[PDB]
């Protein structure tokens, strides 16, 4: 692909309901 | 060294006219000092998503070297009024096509320039050199017919052409949309 | 061409939220110049998108007739309040319309216009970060506002926390269920985020959107990438490589019937054959 750009990198309290921690719990 | 037809000029004032709210970003290309013959505007508002940019650069590819041009500038206008700088996505994407071609260089709409007439130049040229990119001397002339230029824009800005001006957006909303736009092209060459 | 056909458009053009300032205003002004009369209370909300519009198209001229008629028709009016501020903000009057909105806030504090009118400020001055936190803080008490969320989800994008953006696009798409512009963004979103972990999401929610809508020809042609770039991806596993190279295949021939339909209706180039040259490649 020649046009395989990356737009992620830097990703700057956090958005009510957010929880970045992937948990297993189920 | 960045050198642009007046019709590129045209089309950056239309495309920031159509999404005056939005910033809004595209493509030039050019033939193999680079002088862009043509340009192509691509989607407005937000512009940080990769697919549509992906997308759009395959077929920015396809249809230049299909027709013997080659992409070989960026162009961006930013949102805000007082933001003249470019962003993740401007340097990011303008590193990708400057990676074929060295001498493609990105260039941003001031649009804290921009007028109904178009006064002043409002497109600023970006190089890229020691792995920067920083802007060219502002005081440099970048339309090919600067008073051509002004005259064609305020004409198609004072004739609603942005209205009726496509760009790439348009075409995924619909292909019926000719995101070729070669409308713009024939007001440019009447208004000539 | 009636002062009804007008109306009725620009009713239209209201329930879907537009900016086309000029044409808006130009018809609201000729609503309320020509045809003020020929209809009661209705045109009053038209004197609020007249005045936006104006705002939004630089004419403010007709913005202080449309305040002063509506202020002098709604004396104490948080709804006039907020509006004053909007205008107030039109010529980047922030320390004035900070204080109006705060004067809202302390006479009714469950007003939600004037926290976003004052986000809106701070995110004119260019303060994204702060404009990020007062939206998380407002929506502490205010889950469940769609365009609020839909709007942190655009200021993350802009800011480049996908991970972020992409939560904000799950709990939208929570709110809504049916929309499939919400899938066609997340799926752009995941793709954007990462790799095969969010390539696989992407591809589902943009199976999702073309389910949703056969028509959402760009969601088609991101699915289409999305699997392509899964088959290029190296830690495909063979039946996944197998499956996404199917898929791949598939949204090819919907893009080539896609395509063809676009050459049918219309009578031009073929560029759409410039496109599925560019598609086979």
């Amino acid at each position: 692909f020649k046009w395989a750009i990356e737009l992620s990198g830097p990703g700057g309290l956090y958005p009510v309901g957010y929880l970045d921690k992937q948990v297993p719990d189920t | 060294g960045v050198k642009l037809t007046t019709q590129a000029y045209c089309k950056m004032v239309l495309h920031g006219a159509k999404y005056p709210h939005c910033a809004v970003n595209g493509l030039l290309v050019a033939e193999k000092h680079t002088l862009f013959v043509d340009c192509i505007p691509l989607f407005h508002g937000t512009l940080a998503l990769a697919p549509m940019l992906e997308v759009a650069l395959t077929l920015i590819d396809s249809w230049c070297k299909d027709h013997s041009y080659v992409i070989a500038g960026y162009y961006q206008a930013n949102e805000r009024v007082k933001d003249a700088s470019p962003n993740q996505v401007a340097e990011k994407v303008a590193s990708r096509i400057a990676e074929g071609f060295s001498d493609t260089a990105l260039i941003m709409v001031d649009n804290t320039k921009f007028t109904m007439d178009c006064v002043a130049p409002t497109i600023h040229v970006y190089e890229h050199h020691e792995n920067r990119w920083r802007c060219r001397d502002p005081h440099h002339d970048y339309c090919e017919d600067w008073p051509e230029a002004q005259r064609i824009s305020a004409s198609l800005l004072d004739s609603r052409s942005y209205e009726t001006l496509v760009d790439f957006d348009n075409h995924l909303d619909d292909i019926r949309n000719d995101w070729t736009n070669p409308e713009i092209n024939k007001a440019v060459l009447h208004l000539c | 061409v009636t002062w009804e056909e007008m109306r009725d458009k620009m009713r239209k053009w209201r329930e879907e939220n537009s900016r086309n300032s000029e044409q808006i205003v130009e018809v609201g002004e000729e609503l309320i110049n020509e045809y003020a009369s020929k209809l009661g209370d209705d045109i009053w909300i038209i004197y609020e998108q007249v005045m936006i519009a104006a705002l939004d198209y630089g004419r403010d001229d007709l913005a202080l007739f449309c305040l002063q008629e509506l202020r002098r028709q709604f004396p104490g009016s948080h709804r006039v309040k907020r509006l004053t501020g909007m205008r107030f903000e039109a010529m980047e009057r922030y320390d004035d319309a900070i204080q109006l909105y705060d004067r809202i806030l302390q006479e009714d504090p469950t007003n939600t216009a004037a926290r976003k009118r004052k986000i809106a400020i701070r995110k004119a001055q260019g303060k994204n970060v702060e404009a990020i936190r007062e939206l998380n803080e407002y929506l502490e008490q205010f889950v469940g506002d769609q365009e609020a969320w839909h709007e942190l989800a655009e200021l993350y994008i802009n800011e480049h926390d996908y991970a972020k953006a992409a939560f904000c696009l799950e709990e939208l798409m929570m709110t809504n269920p049916h929309n499939h512009l919400y899938c066609q963004q997340y799926a752009e979103v995941k793709y954007t985020q990462g790799g095969l972990e969010n390539l696989e999401l992407s591809r589902k929610y943009f199976a999702q959107a073309l389910k949703l809508n056969n028509r959402n020809m760009r969601a088609l042609f991101g699915l289409y990438m999305s699997a392509s770039h899964i088959a290029s991806n190296p830690k495909a596993s063979a039946k996944t490589k197998k499956d996404n190279m199917k898929y791949a295949s598939w949204a090819a021939s919907q893009i080539n019937r896609a395509y063809q339909f676009a050459g049918r209706s219309k009578k031009e180039t073929k560029y759409s054959l410039k496109a599925v040259e560019d598609m086979l490649e």
